[PDB]
């Protein structure tokens, strides 16, 4: 009765080593090597010796069908390069074949991905960690029958189910520069789960995420979405996330938390138009860690590779309480860290677009909806 | 998502 929700947290890690090898294709954005580059870092800053590393199992067919369909998983048990032809019409069904497409091992990538999720979920609900980290996990995009934005199997909607077992309310965050969109679908009419989702808006994909979107049913303000503009920077985002995420935890009291880290968020991405550096993606860790809830931290976005490995190292020491030296480490992968071999990165001249006003109005209309939870 | 190609 003497607990006080401070101190150092038990942390567990998911890893497979065989993750890096798998290829999305000949100039493709998402490089699962990125989740190794990011485990070779924080291996040589010796962060292995606080937390416990596990490899996780590859989840079954039988996992997957908790949420997907039968069909759906089906066909990606089945699909493969040399198999193409014939089945034509079920790639365009199930939506794989371009922005998702075919590549040696898909389905194992699958299982690897969402093996790592639904044992963290686990292990929180057995009480026996208090943070659970798997950075191959996080494929917000993934839909019930078709996979969507480099997403095929939805790890998180997986994880998730997994802890409404023995957790009546779960917080899902998600600071990926795209809209969740996978995760909100899956629990849009259900208060069990509520989806907070932090996106750049307009013109953009998944072109899902407006801020009056806010649930329905039993689940009416239930997702909460801010829309954002180009090239927010660490002062305008730390402004509006904590007391958000402040005003969500008061009105909603979940008993476990998912937080997505998706790195695309990240100054430089490939793919992304804001302008955040580590320390300001890393706040946000910071901020739902206070709050002493079981949190499940997934990966996600993010195609600048060395900035995905910089991001989710630091935010593993964060979530450790480690102080890691700005100067990297040795690494097998030093040559991708030039020119300058820095753990932190600085902004871009980019014009911030998001004005403080425009920030302020709409974090006033999400705490309207906030005030309408019992 | 990807802007060097398609609409995602
Ligand atoms: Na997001
Ligand atoms: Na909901
Ligand atoms: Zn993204």
């Amino acid at each position: 009765a003497y607990s006080q929700g401070g101190g150092k947290k038990k942390v567990c890690y998911y890893y497979d080593g065989d993750i890096g090898n798998y290829y999305y294709g000949q100039g493709h954005p998402m490089k699962p090597h990125r989740i190794r580059m990011t485990h070779n870092l924080l291996l040589n800053y010796g962060l292995y010796r606080k937390m416990e590393i596990y490899r996780p199992h590859k989840a079954t067919a039988e996992e997957m069908t908790k949420y997907h369909s039968d069909e759906y998983i089906k066909f990606l048990r089945s699909i493969r390069p040399d198999n193409m032809s014939e089945y034509s019409k079920q790639m365009q069904r199930f939506n794989v074949g371009e922005d998702c497409p075919v590549f040696d091992g898909l389905f194992e990538f699958c299982q690897l991905s969402t093996g790592g999720s639904v044992a963290g979920a686990v292990k929180l609900n057995r009480q026996q960690t208090d943070m659970a980290v798997n950075w191959a996990g996080g494929l917000h995009h993934a839909k019930k029958s078709e996979a969507s934005g480099f997403c095929y199997v939805n790890d998180i909607v997986l994880a998730i189910l997994e802890l409404l077992k023995y957790h009546q309310r779960v917080l899902y965050i998600d600071i990926d520069i795209h809209h969740g969109d996978g995760v909100e679908e899956a629990f849009y009419t259900t208060d069990r789960v509520m989806t907070v989702s932090f996106h750049k808006y307009g013109e953009y994909f998944p072109g899902t995420g407006d801020l009056r979107d806010i649930g329905a049913g039993k689940g009416k303000y239930y997702a909460v979405n801010f829309p954002m503009r180009d090239g927010i920077d660490d002062e305008s985002y730390g402004q509006i996330f904590k007391p958000i995420i402040s005003k969500v935890m008061e009105m909603y009291q979940p008993s476990a938390v998912v937080l997505q880290c998706g790195a695309d968020s990240l100054s430089g991405d490939r793919l992304g138009c804001f302008n955040l550096t580590v320390k300001g993606h890393a706040k946000c860790v910071e901020v739902v860690k206070t709050f002493n809830l079981p949190l499940l931290m997934l990966g996600g976005g993010g195609y600048t590779i060395r900035n995905v490995a910089r991001c989710w190292t630091y935010e593993t020491a964060v979530a450790l309480d480690c102080e890691i030296p700005n100067e990297l480490p040795y690494n097998d992968y030093f040559e991708y860290f030039g020119p300058d071999f820095k753990l932190h990165i600085s902004p871009s001249n980019m014009t911030n677009q998001n004005t403080p006003e425009y920030m302020e109005k709409i974090k006033q209309r999400l705490f309207e909806n906030l005030r309408m939870l019992p | 998502x990807n802007p060097e190609q398609x609409w995602g």
